[PDB]
RNA sequence: UUGACCUCAAAUCAGGUAGGACUACGCGCUGAACAAUAAGCGCAGGAAAAGAAAAUAACCAUGAUUCCCUCAGUAACGGUGAAGCGGGAAAAGCUCAAAUUUGAAAUCUGGCAACAUUUCUUUUGUUGUCCGAGUUGUAAUUUCAA
RNA sequence: AUUGGAUAUGCCAUAUAAAGCGCUUUCGAAGAGUCGAGUUGUUUGCAGCUCUAAAUGGGUGGUCAUCUAA
RNA sequence: AGAGCAUAGCUGUUGGGACCCGAAAGAUGGUGAACCAUCUAGUAGCUGGUUC
RNA sequence: CAGAAGAAUCAUCGAAUCUUUGAACGCACUGCGCCUUUGGGACCAAAGGCAUGCCUGUUUGAGUGUCAUU
């Protein structure tokens, strides 16, 4: 085993704010909410905003 | 608000100045006092006994071999040209001063 | 030999923590000293413009300051960088211009012998 | 006043006055030791323009090396481990014949109170100087080196530096 | 591993610990004492030059400054200095001029010695030629020259 | 002669300092295989070395050194294999020799005496005096940027 | 408790002194068995040997530019 | 009336200790012809093996 | 287990102690000494030191010195 391995892996920066803008879309819709585990069954409102 | 702003540019108009002279360029100008110094002690130190032989050859007018034998003991023509020059100088104060 | 950059973050966190104490050491003045506009010397570069090493002896009596105290308020003097366009004098000198307009100075108490 | 004539009569090193001083000094000195204390300078005026002063703690060693590495890198070797406390400044060309060359160098005391008071030679004091004859961090051991400016003057190729982000 | 790493495991003294680690936190500011009481002790030194008034670096910033929010004939002329942005630099500044305004008498007077040096001169050579007076030996002892000599003459008005 | 000055020695004459150890990093000398390579030897530090151009360049010219990125696997060589440029990190400049202080060796170590001083009764200084060092040159002064 | 750089303030200052900028009808020193040449080793420099210099000179680059070694 | 550039994968190829194991070495430096330690992952077209 | 009840197979730690050896230091490598001081109850014992090179200085003497010197 060498240290040398290749550890970090390079994403180009436009591939990652897709898949961060697609990631906070995907918040706001309940049912992949629920489909990821979350016990959101009795929350108010999705997106869920509270004040300052 | 102190800011440099690189890049681009900055202008296309030029006005060359004169320079003025910087005193390490002045390096290798023969001060009055250090040829005095220089030249005395030539007269004290004497002379090389190569550069003996090549005062000989000038009094005896071979200048051809003196040139050959300063050539080969210094270098370059001019490391040679500048001490025939050098001993020729010696030869003439000499022989007006005795 | 073979060389790895796992010290990458290390570094660049050791850097700005140095950078932390000597502002700490030195308050009202900048972490970085003021430098010069020049043109890379080059016929690919030349039209550019960037930073220099310090302000030549030219670029400072233009300017008004003299060379000994230019050290003291942080401009820095380079004795090699020379003046031969009038627009690299220009440049410069509103370079310094422009810094002592910001430049508060802290006065030094100074000894006062009784006699003179 | 006397070290600018003392310069130019160096300059001439087989004049008669050398060479005849070349003889009577290599004769006297051979007869010596090897390694021996000087008084004063053989040449006063180098000694002087390479960093000797004439005051206490400053030491001078004549050596004489078998011609035929540098000679002069060489008298520093063999000085500095004679005068095992010294710390050597520098070294000069006083003498040479047929068999030998005769040099002398000049040593400092890193203890003396006239030099670890002295502003401009206190940096001598200091362990990283510790025998700079032997590192090679005098003026022939910078020169022996090719250590300089200019364009006459290795892991760097090996290495392969394979950055996080590769 | 090593044997010096390890027989000091295996023994019984303790060891040498040092609780140095104190990640994350920044160089505490002396100095200074007005900035160091506005100094946050949380913000960088590019955040709390910026909101101090102070530049950190006259030079250009070689990266990203941060954003965090949406913001919507010549060498004869002097820079008529530039106002302050902020209080704590009037702050700085007022006590450069109370600085200043303590050390203000840069005029030094005379000694014994200097005074009947003057005196000696002055009702001897009148008062306006100076130069004269500088050619003097007989009492010009020190052999001053006529710039110093018009000095001593001011200094000893005050 | 005296006695100076020069050398020559010795002393359990006072005050010192050197050695060996470590060796990851570092500076040298040196070295064969399979390459300034292992080894061998020598010398150091918290870094070492390098360093304020006898440096580039042919430009609107740059400006101590060091490291990083690129220049570039490029030029060149004949696969070996860089350097300016550029962009970053960091930045700080300096001291001598060569000048007659010559209207005044103004310089300095050591002994002794008190005064102090402390990571410290364990440190490091000053003043006074005496003796030496030094005129074959110790201070100030000036270092080419002048 | 132990120290560091600053501030405030008391006392002491040998200043007859010491600096910067300025103007010059006066000046301006510059590192030798070194550079350089032939030649021989080492790996271009370095090392030995043979000789061995100059004063707008000397090194390096392109009659010019830059630099100022030992 | 330009189609690349960058990342990730797959297969291929060239180096690197290079799928694993196995040929007298040689050299440096030591110990009392012998022996030891390292350089060394020295060398292979070959041998034996290479996993649901 | 013992063991005391400022305990502690404790911590901290700035004071002393720190066997013979080893760069290793009197010569030798077990012994043999030397010198000085302390003393014993002239001699002996103990203690102290007694390794080399180099540097600054002090004293002593000598050189075939150079003089100096009526």
């Amino acid at each position: 085993t060498k240290t040398w391995r290749k550890w970090h892996v390079k994403v180009n920066q436009n591939e990652k704010r897709y898949a961060i803008a697609s990631a906070v879309a995907a918040s706001g819709v309940p049912s992949l909410l629920l489909a990821r585990g979350h016990r959101i069954e009795e929350i108010p409102e999705v997106p869920l905003v509270v004040d300052d | 608000a102190p800011g440099l702003v690189v890049g681009l540019n900055k202008g296309k108009t030029l006005t060359k100045r004169q320079l003025p002279e910087r005193p390490s360029r002045r390096k290798g100008h023969l001060s009055k006092r250090t040829a005095f110094v220089r030249s005395i002690v030539r007269e004290v130190a004497g002379f090389a006994p190569y550069e003996r032989r090549v005062m000989e050859l000038i009094r005896n007018s071979q200048d051809k071999r003196a040139r050959k034998l300063a050539k080969k003991r210094l270098g370059t023509l001019k490391r040679a040209k500048g001490k025939i020059e050098e001993l020729t100088s010696v030869i003439q104060s000499s022989r007006l001063a005795h | 030999y073979v060389k790895t950059w796992f010290n990458q973050p290390g570094r660049k966190l050791r850097r700005r923590q140095a950078r932390q104490t000597k502002a700490a050491k030195i308050a009202p003045r900048p972490v970085e000293a003021i430098r010069p506009a020049v043109k890379p010397p080059t016929i690919r570069y030349n039209m550019k413009v960037r930073a220099g090493r310090g302000f030549t002896l030219e670029e400072l009596k233009a300017a008004g300051v003299s060379r000994r105290v230019a050290s003291t308020i942080g401009i820095p003097v380079d004795h090699r960088r020379r003046n031969r366009s009038e627009e690299s004098l220009q440049r410069n000198v509103e370079r310094i211009k422009v810094y002592l307009a910001h430049l508060i100075v802290f006065p030094r108490k100074a000894g006062q012998p009784k006699k003179g | 006043g006397a070290y600018k004539y003392l310069e130019e009569l160096a300059k001439k090193k087989q004049s008669d006055v050398n060479l005849f001083l070349s003889r009577v000094r290599a004769w006297e000195y051979r007869q010596m030791n090897v390694i021996h204390r000087a008084s004063r300078p053989s040449r006063p005026d180098k000694a002087r323009r390479l960093g000797y002063k004439a005051k206490q703690g400053y030491v001078i060693y004549r050596i004489r090396v078998r011609r035929g590495r540098s000679a002069r890198c060489t008298a520093e070797e063999r000085v500095g481990r004679y005068c095992s406390n010294l710390r050597v400044l520098n070294s000069y060309w006083v003498n040479q014949d047929a068999t030998y060359k005769f040099f002398e160098v000049i040593l400092v005391d890193p203890s003396h109170k006239a030099i670890r008071r002295d502003p401009r030679i206190n940096w001598i004091v200091n362990p990283v100087h510790k025998h700079r004859e032997s590192r090679g961090l005098t003026s022939i051991g910078k020169k022996s080196r090719g250590i300089g400016k200019g364009h006459r003057f290795w892991l760097r190729h090996n290495t392969l530096s394979l950055r996080r982000y590769r | 591993a090593n044997p010096r790493q390890r027989n000091k495991q295996r023994s019984g003294k303790p060891r040498l610990t040092r609780r140095n680690a104190n990640k994350k936190a920044k160089a505490k500011i002396y100095g200074n004492f007005v900035i160091q009481q506005n100094w946050d002790k949380h913000a960088t030194l590019r955040q709390n030059y910026a909101r101090l008034g102070l530049l950190a670096t006259p030079n250009y910033v070689t990266g990203g400054v941060e954003k965090l929010y949406p913001d919507p004939d010549v060498l004869d002329k002097e820079i008529s200095i530039a106002p302050a942005k902020t209080e704590v630099v009037r702050q700085l500044e007022e006590e450069a001029v109370k600085k200043a305004a303590r050390q203000s008498n840069k005029m030094l007077p005379l000694s014994a010695f200097e005074h009947a040096y003057i005196q000696r001169l002055i009702n001897k050579y009148g008062t306006e030629d100076f130069e004269s007076m500088a050619k003097d030996v007989k009492l010009n002892s020190k052999l001053f020259n006529g710039s110093k000599l018009k000095n001593l003459y001011i200094r000893m008005k005050a």
